[PDB]
Parts: C-alpha cells; structure tokens; sequence
C-alpha cells in the first residue's frame, strides 16, 4: 500500500488492533511534515485520489472506524483533515458515510457511527468550503430516521459555521412550523443560533401554534421557551396570549406539579412575570374565563414571593365577591 | 432562633459587629440541635442567590461558613441546588465566582452535582456565554474534578474558539492559563499550540523589520482594534510564565514529555527565537494614554516580561545584565507622560505611581540580590547595574507597591499569588532583606516599607503575630511578652 507507506513515513504510527493508535510526533509537526512532504510526490497534481482510495480501502472494518474516529490531539480523521491539499476532499469522502451507516438496528450498546461521523466536525478552525458544509448538510437531513434527525440537528450550533445565521434559522423555523420529532431538538437548537432582531417574533408567534396541541411532557420545555425571553413591556400581551392558550388542566401528577414548577421557577426568577402572570387573569376574564389553573396560581403567587401579600389579596377579594 | 438568624444576621446592616454577631445565632443554631436546620440552609441559598449586589458579603460569607461547616450537611441532600444552579447566568461579575467557590466543597461528593453543572453551563457557551461560562470552564478545569474518554478536551477547544470574543474573555483565558496549567498534566500541548497561534500573528516574521513589534504590530490576543486585544504585555505575560511553564513552570523539566528531547522547539522554539528578537529589536484605539500605556505599554511590559526572560535566562553573564540596563533605559524613556520612581518612605500605601509588575517572587529575587545581601565572586555586573542608582532605587517601588496592595485588597496579582502561605513566606523574606541594608548602611527604602510591613502584617492578619514577630529577629522566630525579649530587642 503506497498510501500506507506515505502515512507511516509521515510519522503517525500504525493504529492496528482495537487499541487507540499511537502517533509519536509533534501534532503541528505531524500535520506540517506530512502535508509538505507529500506535495513532492511524483504526480503532485495526481496522487490525492490514488491515496484517498486507499483511505476508503481502509474505511471498511467498523473498528477501524473507531480507531479512525476515536481521540488521539484530535483524531487521524479529525486532524488528518487539516492538510488543505486534502482540505476540500475529506468532507466529501466522509459526509456521505452517514446514510448507509444509518440502516442497522441501533440501540444502547454504543457504536452509533452517526454519532461520531458528525461529531468530529464541531470546533473546526480551518476547513475549505464555507457554504458547502451546511449546504450538503441540510439535504443530508432529508430522509434519515428520527435518531439521525436528532443528530444532524443536534450539533447545529458549533459544527455549522457562523455565516448564514438568518438563512440557517430560515430553514429552521419552517422545518419546525408544525411537526412531531422537533419539539425537543429543534426547540432547543434555537439557543445556539443567536438569531437576529428580525426572525425573533416570527419564532415566537410560531411557538404558540404548537403549544395548545403540544405533546405529553414537552409542556415543560414549551413553557420554558414561552417565558424565556418574553421579559419586556411587550410581555403583558405575552401573558394574555399565554393565558388564553394554556387555560385549563385536563392529568400528570408530575405533570401538573412540574407545570407549577416552571411557573414557580419563573414565578420569582424573571423580572416582570410577577406583575404579568397575575395581570392576565387579573382583569381579563370578563365572562367565564376564570379556571382551575388560573386560580391555583393565585396562591403560588400570593405566598411564594413575599412582596405580594396585599397584591394577591385585593385580587382574590374582587374576583370572589364579584 | 433560626428565624432570628436568617432575619438578623443578614439584614442587620458595632453595626459590622451586629452582623458579625448574627453569624453566631444562625451558625450555632445550625451547630447544636440536629433536626431543624435543613430548612435553614434552604432559607439561605435563595436568600443570597437572587439579589442585588450588597448580598455578596454578609450572606456570601455566611453561606461559605455554613456549607463549610456543613459536614456533608447536603452530602446526600442536594435537591434545592440542582435547580438553584441554573439561575446564575444573570448574577454580577464577582458573585458568580464566589458561588462557584463556596459550592466547591460540595462538588467533591457526587456526579449528580457535576453531571448537571456541566450541562447547565455548556449550553451557555454555544450562545452568548458571558464570563460566567469562562469562570466555570476554568473552575471545573483548574480543579481536581478536572482529573478524570477524555473528550472534555472538546471544551478545552471551546475556549480556544472563545479566544477571539472580546477583551474581557481575552484577559480571563489568559489569567488562568497559568493555574489551569499548574494543575494540568496531560493538557500541555494544547495550551502550547493555542498560544503559538495567538503569538504566530505577532511581530514582523522576517528579521530586519524596523520595529521587531509595534503597538499595532503584534496582531492581538482577543480583539485588537478599538478594544485592546490580549494586552500586548498580557498576551506576552501569559507567554512568559507559560514560557517558563513548559520547562520549569508547569513541568520543572517535562523530562518525560514537555521538555523531553529539548521539546521547547514546539511550544517555545519559536518562542525563544521571538524572545531574543523582541529584546534585540529594542533599538528604535488609543489617542494618547491607551496607545502609550497599553500599546507601548506592551513595550512597558515588553521590558516587564523581558526582565524575567533575559535576567533570569542565565543572568550570571554580563550580557543579559547589559541588556536589562538597556531595557530600563527604554522604560525610563517611556516615563515621559509623567515621571515614576522607587520606594524610600513609609509604605502604608505602596509606591508613588505604577501598574502591574513582574512576578510574585520577583520582589524577592531582585530586592534581595541587587539591593544588598549579595556579595560574592561574580559581582561584576551586579556592580555595573549595581551602579545604576536610578534603575535600582527606582526598581524598588515594584516591591514597595506589590506589598502596599497585597494586603490592602486581599490578594495581589501574580502567578502563584493567592494561596496564603505563599503570600506569607515571601511576605517575610521581603522584610528581612529590607532590614539588613536599611539597618546596615532613596535611602529610606528597606525601612519605609516598615509602616506597611507592620500594619498590614498585624492588622490584616493577627493569628501570626508570634510566628512572624520572632521572624524579624535576626536568624530566629514565645508571645508578645514570651517573645517580649524578641519584641523588646
């Protein structure tokens, strides 16, 4: 194997066996040395393919995937994609690995190749194509399972470059306009892309539509996002809407409790949630809008944070006598 | 009582004595009667982890002492915390540190504390992630919890992307590079190369450039245009102690790895090359000030980090001493926007004008070798510079000021300069060597550090009056009366 000799003389020692391969050279050394002293190979415009084909001839046995994948500075993949002369040709040999490695029955034993093969890109500092990464990536999210979806949308904050934010968020908001396996993941990944002043209220109003038909547990998560950045003068209407949506309890011992949990964590942690979550039921059920949840909340606010004795009082008095 | 504590020993405001008392009621009540204090601790945590800035001192010390006196008081009861911990991303600049430190007792217990801490912080880094993600990344790293497949070198990378955010993130990643090193054993190549990239952008690469470096000639550490990048001196001061780090700083020789086979090449071959450079080239946003004392202050500290590099790089030989003479000529040349000096009078403040100095044993080595107490064979250079007489009796304000702060504000800033014993031993060596040439011969120096050595050796720390009171005694040092013969002598 001519590629094998080129590698071994390049220094990073053979990685044979299930054990982690050992490359005893300087890291910056091993990279600079190999990526210079390959350039004077005979077909200096024509060796790259003949070698990388050996690379794929080395990409067969899955354990070699691990020793390919595993840590050792970075990985022989995860640094070996630093030589810019290979710098645009590595991602293409790799990123197509995720489909055919997305077939078998994957469980709790560990070797989630779709974990590793897309966990390596994060934190990259020099990689050639700035757009083509996210480009191939989005359609790479085309038809995988729900697990592969959790993966590819999992590392979006770091592996994705910091260029096309509003465009990345553009694909995002409609990828999560109305869905089923994108309340946990895609509902979280909104924190990583520090989106602009524009698409924000779009994200916000796009929130409430999933919420009145949200899933079993994710009312905890949906709740955190609803009041997360809601703070501001533009909150109280946020509270009116939030009240109108949520509005009554069906089960969920842990569910009703945790809903009280989030409501209490926010009940004394944000700035104006005190004035608001009261005010939205505090003048705004002219007709039968008072409900269970909108009453039980009267005590949490009225005996949780000690500034609200006289506050919970006159509210309870009017809305009882009237 | 427990109500008396939580509602006096905070809110009470002698007045300082009153609060000091209230510590007793709350703490003692936590002491004796064993069933009724679990709600005491929960009153405390959220009394002092959600408020305005005054709640650092009283309640912060009280939480420190409570948890610290807590012999595993939460050591199987930590369920208020795991939802306290997330609240912290809006606290002030100083409070987030002390919260981390105080809980640092409890962190040693169980992965249910830590496996949730790491997450409720990590999420901060991908997004806005203010100093708090840093105070925390380093605190977990600069701790034994850092010990123990090692993928957390990831977050070790996460900083390395942080390294360009602002100035503040710059200064932070710097100031703790040392300690993170000093604990850190494997994680050496990374701190090395990471620095090399920050400094590979500094200086004209080819020799013969008119300025080896410029106020805008070193690239930067974090920013560099309108918000100083890593301060040129700072970017280098990290470079210096870290430079001492590979062999003799983090690893004394790194014989196994870091200095193994003259490893210096990687972490500092380019270093030492740049070293001899930044000296030899010493021939030759900031309107007036920031330009001078930060950009050309990178030269101020250029001679700062220089004095270390040269005059500890082997400074028996007369070459490096001639060089130090040069650099101080340059620094004194810089003293044009004002003037500056040494120390020669009472030191209940420090010295007359200044900023950061060299290291923390530097007042020691320089003050006790070229300030008297150093007669021997190779006295040539030590006379040559010894005949400075403007660049020694000005080079003592550095020691007079390191001391006139390093007990006026709690912990004086230099690498390995908080742990109170290593504040101590130096705190005494400076005093003896001040004496034996202010009691054996710009002249009131090693004995106008005396108002200062004393007031801030006794009032800001008393439990050691017997330990250090005898120490001034020539060659010795039982009590104020027991060592009264020493006290009378």
């Amino acid at each position: 194997g001519v590629f094998e000799e080129l590698l071994r003389t390049s220094g990073i020692i053979l990685k044979v066996g299930e054990g982690q391969n050992e490359i005893a050279v300087d890291q910056t050394a091993f990279q600079k040395k190999l990526r210079v002293a390959l350039e004077k190979h005979p077909s200096y415009p024509g060796v790259v393919n003949e070698f990388i084909s050996g690379l794929e001839s080395h990409i067969k046995d899955r354990s070699q995937f691990k020793n390919c994948l595993l840590p050792c500075c970075e990985s022989l993949i995860k640094l070996l994609l630093g030589i810019k002369i290979l710098q645009p040709a590595v991602v293409t040999l790799l990123l197509e690995k995720i489909p055919e490695f997305f077939f078998d029955v994957v469980g709790t034993f560990g070797t989630n190749f779709p974990r590793l093969i897309v966990n390596q890109f994060k934190w990259l500092d020099g990689l050639l194509d700035s757009q083509d990464l996210v480009k191939k990536l989005m359609q790479m999210l085309s038809v995988s399972p729900v697990p592969i979806q959790h993966d590819i949308i999992t590392s979006l904050p770091e592996i994705l470059e910091d260029s096309q934010q509003n465009e990345v968020a553009r694909e995002l908001s409609c990828l999560l306009k109305q869905g089923r396996r994108l309340t946990v993941p895609i509902l979280d990944a909104l924190s990583r892309l520090d989106l602009d002043a524009e698409l924000l209220a779009k994200v916000r109003q796009s929130a409430m539509t999933i919420v009145p038909s949200v899933k079993l547990e994710d009312l905890p998560v949906v709740i955190k996002f609803i009041l997360h950045n809601v703070k501001a003068a533009d909150a109280v209407e946020v509270i009116s809407d939030l009240r109108k949506s949520l509005d009554l309890s069906s089960t969920s011992q842990n569910c009703v409790k945790l809903l009280f949990d989030v409501i209490k964590l926010a009940v004394r942690f944000q700035k104006d949630v005190s004035e608001a979550w009261i005010k939205a039921i505090e003048n705004s059920t002219s007709v039968s809008d008072h409900k269970v949840l909108d009453l039980i909340v009267l005590l949490l606010i009225h005996s949780t944070n000690s500034k609200n004795r006289k506050q919970t009082e006159k509210v309870l008095r009017s809305k009882i006598r009237l | 009582l427990v109500d008396l504590g939580f509602s006096l020993m905070e809110s009470y405001e002698p007045a300082q004595q009153a609060c000091k008392l209230g510590a007793s009621i709350l703490l003692e009540t936590f002491k004796v009667h064993e069933p009724i204090r679990s709600d005491i601790l929960e009153q405390v945590l959220n009394r002092v982890l959600t408020k305005a800035a005054s709640p650092v001192s009283h309640f912060i010390d009280l939480l420190s002492n409570i948890v610290v006196s807590a012999p595993l008081v939460l050591q199987n009861s930590s369920s208020r915390v795991t939802e306290t911990f997330d609240n912290l991303s809006f606290l002030p600049i100083d409070t987030v540190q002390g919260l981390l430190r105080a809980v640092q007792p409890l962190l040693k217990v169980s992965m249910s504390v830590r496996d949730s801490l790491i997450l409720v912080l990590q999420k901060a880094i991908f997004s806005r992630q203010l100093d708090a993600r840093k105070a925390a990344v380093a605190g977990f790293l600069l701790l034994l919890r850092n010990f123990k497949e090692a993928f957390c070198l990831e977050i070790l990378g996460s900083l390395r992307r942080c390294l360009s955010q602002q100035a503040d993130v710059r200064l932070m990643l710097y100031e703790g590079f040392y300690d993170v090193l000093r604990r850190n054993s494997q994680l050496a190549s990374s701190i090395m190369e990471t620095l090399l990239s920050q400094i590979k952008q500094y200086y004209l690469p080819q020799q013969d450039l008119l300025p080896p470096l410029k106020l805008e000639g070193c690239i930067m550490a974090q920013g560099d245009q309108i918000f100083l990048q890593e301060p040129l001196a700072h970017l280098l001061c990290c470079i210096q102690h870290c430079l001492a780090w590979y062999k003799s700083t983090v690893h004394l020789c790194k014989g196994a790895e870091d200095e193994e086979e003259e490893e210096d090449v990687g972490f500092e071959q380019n270093f030492e090359e740049m070293l001899e450079s930044v000296t030899r080239r010493m021939i030759k946003s900031s309107g007036v000030g920031v330009k001078n004392n930060i950009y050309a202050i990178q030269v101020m500290g250029i001679c700062e980090v220089l004095i270390e590099y040269n005059f500890k790089i082997g400074n028996f030989s007369k070459n490096k001493f001639e060089d130090v003479l040069g650099l101080f000529t340059c620094y004194n040349k810089l003293s044009e926007i004002l003037k500056e000096k040494a120390g020669k009078n009472k030191s209940t403040l420090g010295n007359r004008i200044a900023r950061s100095f060299l290291s923390m044993g530097f007042v020691s080595t320089l003050l006790t070798a070229l300030f008297r107490d150093n007669a021997q064979s190779h006295e040539e250079s030590l006379a040559v510079l010894r005949s400075s007489t403007e660049f020694m009796r000005y080079a003592v304000s550095v020691a007079l000021q390191k001391v006139q702060q390093l007990e006026e504000m709690g912990q004086t800033d230099g690498p390995d300069g908080q742990n109170p014993e290593k504040m101590f031993q130096n705190l005494c060596k400076i005093t003896r060597v001040l004496l034996w040439r202010y009691t054996s011969i710009i002249s009131l120096l090693c004995l106008e550090g005396l108002l200062r050595i004393f007031n801030t050796m006794q009032q800001l720390y008393a439990a050691r009056i017997p330990q250090f009171l005898q120490a001034l005694d020539i060659t010795d040092g039982e009590a104020d009366i027991n060592v009264t013969e020493k006290a009378a002598f």
